[PDB]
RNA sequence: CGAAAGGGUCCUGUAAGCAGUAGAGUAGCCUUGUUGUUACGAUCUGCUGAGGGUAAGCCCUCCUUCGCCUAGAUUUC
RNA sequence: CACUGUCCCUAUCUACUAUCUAGCGAAACCACAGCCAAGGGAACGGGCUUGGCAAAAUCAGCGGGGAAAGAA
RNA sequence: UGAGCCCGGGUCGAACGGCCUCUAGUGCAGAUCUUGGUGGUAGUAGCAAAUACUUCAAUGAGAACUUGAAGGACCGAAGUG
RNA sequence: GAGACCGAUAGCGCACAAGUAGAGUGAUCGAAAGAUGAAAAGCACUUUGAAAAGAGGGUUAAAUAGCACGUGAAAUUGUUGA
């Protein structure tokens, strides 16, 4: 095996870190570099191909794409960070008031029977002398730091997960004076930020989770065969990746009822497979069509940022026509997209009979 | 009750296999020491002894 | 709210038994309905009718059927001095067919 | 939150029973049968894409029903 | 002439173990010990030199070391 | 100097020592020593095959492997008689 | 009748229900094992425990002599103290 991945040892975090945002520009405008979804799953699509000196140029090709579920992240804090010799170093966090009980439940292991105090005095010196804590705090950011970050977590009751532990992350804000994105970041508190505003289609993005686990495997299967160079049994997965270069096909908006609809086929259909997703149900909000394979297991949080780079091929300057979304069945041979052409193709049964 | 077993086997003229004992009983069969005081409760029909298992030949 | 109630419910085995062995799967089937009454009724002391028994073991060791139905009945445990103060008692019941009933509270008079 | 249920989605392939001289064939009645009757009867057809299973690592729940819940032990600046 | 996991190239399923618990419960073996590298004339180190280093207590795998020709 | 000698404190209960000579089965780390006892290994290796057990009640301080009854299996007259 | 002998791994294999127990088809081979106290006065009675036993109380000069019994070393082990 690679030599690179070689401390095959358990991810140390389930959400792994970016751990290389973008390297920053003061002359670009300010935008955000990261998100945070939820894996569904995965279907298969026709795309009309635009890839001139391709086999396949203005033709059909059938391709996998996997869905990710993003429901709209809500901005909560403000980290500064300066220059040392040693390093980068933390200088100062800003929270906001009316943080929400779902990241609160991310500071608890045991929240069900906590008393809940947690922010409640950070909450009071919001309205202490005048806010005079707070605005010295943002005012050492802008004098101080090189680079801000912002705070963000997602919610988990627009996805349909039995957990209610919101997932908080650091986002790095990009192109701009050290004062122009503070201003970013205290009016973009207590706000819910859409995947619409943080990628745009026909996009390559870095893709970094933590993959499927398989526990003790022997040689066979951990390396591959028929000190640390010699293969030893051990630890198969749950092991922190970063995928390069995967583009976004699509982004649904959750509301717009016609997300699987393209210009081709006229279907008002959604994006959610006809009987649900296996394992993990239904997609209810804006959600991420990525092609390709992507690390992580369904029911996985996905953490999308942007590429380092600026590309060197026309892969990421194509745009993506879609001609057809699969809806069917995920739980077998699934020969239908919706549920109205089921009755159509199969006529009417016994129980629509004596229930009408 | 295994002496009781025994000798309800020998009293009915029958295998252990054969011999049924009252579950609710069970006090006044464990008195009961002597071929005579089994052959009372055969009588009684505290002890009974099971039919042959049907081989229908059909 | 009573300490004494009886309740009918429906045990589906099948996706309690699923991918057991085969020569434990009846034996598996009485821990299962033991697990299903203590938490149904918050009683430790369980007690099975051996005529329930009998329903599990009908089809053989490996052909417990996919759904029971029985009757679960938490009563007071007198004795003198014991462990705990109250047992629940299970026992099969006769329908025609153990499928599409909810779960109900048979009254006593 | 849990157990059932309902609906969905898949898997198999048309349940038990009832009925039609469609039905090869097997037999009793009286007498010539050119259209004689009376019973049983494999098989076929219909009720019936029915019936069964369905999360155990599938999905949803409009008052779908029932139940549970501010437990109790230790340790800590 | 026909088939075949022999192989390309490997994947999957079952039972008993391996794992954990309750009870019961040995033996082999044992100077004292166990991280490396260079040097230690007698091609001989594990204890010396001088470097790399070096942080309690533990649980599972392994197949390396703690083993080996003797010179006409 | 040393092999050793002497005293204090605790335990214990019936005999013992200094000095000069006499006498010997007289002084131990080794003998793959003899006999006896005790460790680490170690609460570790391990506690097989003969398909298979389950429910209620009784006895008892205590019941998987004790009994009664009821289910599920077996020997199959060349028997597990 | 005695000894410049030995003193329970010694002295006969045997200080003891020793040529016993045990082993071998058999000829034969063949151990280990002494000591409360002057006197059993060898715990009356109470209490906990199913019992074995434990704690009070008592016997004795001594239970730091409990018939796992005089004195009670070392290997090895436990608890407490550093």
């Amino acid at each position: 095996g690679s030599l690179a991945f070689l401390p095959r040892k358990r991810a140390a975090r389930h959400r792994g870190r970016v751990k290389s945002f973008p390297k920053d520009d003061p002359k670009k405008p300010v935008h955000l570099t990261a998100a945070m979804g939820y894996k569904a799953g995965m279907t298969t699509i026709v795309r009309d191909l635009d890839r001139p000196g391709a086999k396949a140029h203005k033709k059909e090709v059938v391709e996998a794409v996997t869905i990710i579920d993003c429901p709209p992240m809500v901005v909560v804090g403000l980290v500064g960070y300066i220059e040392t010799p040693r390093g980068l170093r933390s200088l100062t966090t800003v929270w906001a008031e009316h943080l929400s009980d779902e990241v609160k439940r991310r500071f608890y292991k045991n929240w069900y029977k906590s008393k809940k105090k947690a922010f409640t005095k950070y909450a009071k010196k919001y309205a202490e002398n005048n806010g005079a804590s707070i605005t010295r705090e943002l005012e050492r950011i802008k004098k101080y730091c090189t680079v801000v970050r912002v705070l963000a977590h997602t919610q988990i009751r627009k996805t349909p997960l039995k957990q209610k532990k919101a997932h908080l992350m650091e986002i790095q804000i990009n192109g701009g004076s050290v004062a122009d994105k503070v201003e970013f970041g205290r009016s973009l508190f207590e706000k819910p930020v859409t995947i619409d505003t943080i990628f745009e289609k026909d996009e390559m993005i870095d893709v970094i989770a933590v993959t499927k686990g398989h526990g003790f495997v022997g040689v066979t299967a951990r390396w591959g065969t028929k000190q640390w160079t010699v293969a030893r049994a051990g630890q198969m997965g749950y092991h922190h990746r970063t995928s390069v270069n995967h583009k976004i096909y699509r982004i649904g908006k959750g509301d717009d009822e016609a997300n699987a609809s393209t210009e081709t086929d006229l279907t008002k259909k959604k994006i959610t497979p006809m009987g649900g997703f296996v394992r993990y149900g239904e997609v209810n909000n804006d959600y991420v069509m990525i092609k390709g394979s992507v690390p992580g297991v369904k029911k996985r949080i996905m953490t999308l940022r942007k590429s380092l780079f600026t590309h060197t091929s026309r892969k990421a300057l194509e745009k993506v026509e879609l001609k057809w979304i699969d809806t069917s069945s995920e739980f077998g041979h699934g020969a239908f997209q919706t549920a109205a052409e089921k009755k159509q193709f199969m006529g009417t049964l016994k129980k629509d009979l004596q229930t009408s | 009750l295994r002496t009781q077993k025994r000798l309800a086997a020998s009293v009915l003229g029958c295998g252990e296999g054969k011999v049924w004992l009252d579950p609710n009983e069970v006090s006044e069969i464990s008195n009961a020491n002597s071929r005579q005081s089994i052959r009372k409760l055969v009588a009684d029909g505290l002890i009974i002894k099971k039919p042959v298992t049907m081989h229908s030949r059909s | 709210i009573a300490d004494v109630v009886a309740r009918e419910y429906t045990i589906h085995l099948h996706k309690r038994l699923h991918g057991v062995t085969f020569k434990k799967r009846a034996p598996r089937a009485i821990k299962e309905i033991k697990k299903f009454a203590q938490k149904a009724m918050g009683t430790s002391d369980v007690r099975l009718d051996p005529q329930l028994n009998k329903k599990v073991w009908e089809q053989g060791i490996k052909g417990v059927p996919f759904r029971i139905r029985v009757r679960i009945s938490r009563r007071r445990n007198d004795e003198e001095g014991a462990k705990e103060k109250l047992y629940s008692y299970v026992q099969a019941v006769n329908v025609k067919n153990p499928k599409g009933l909810l779960t109900s509270v048979v009254e006593e008079e």
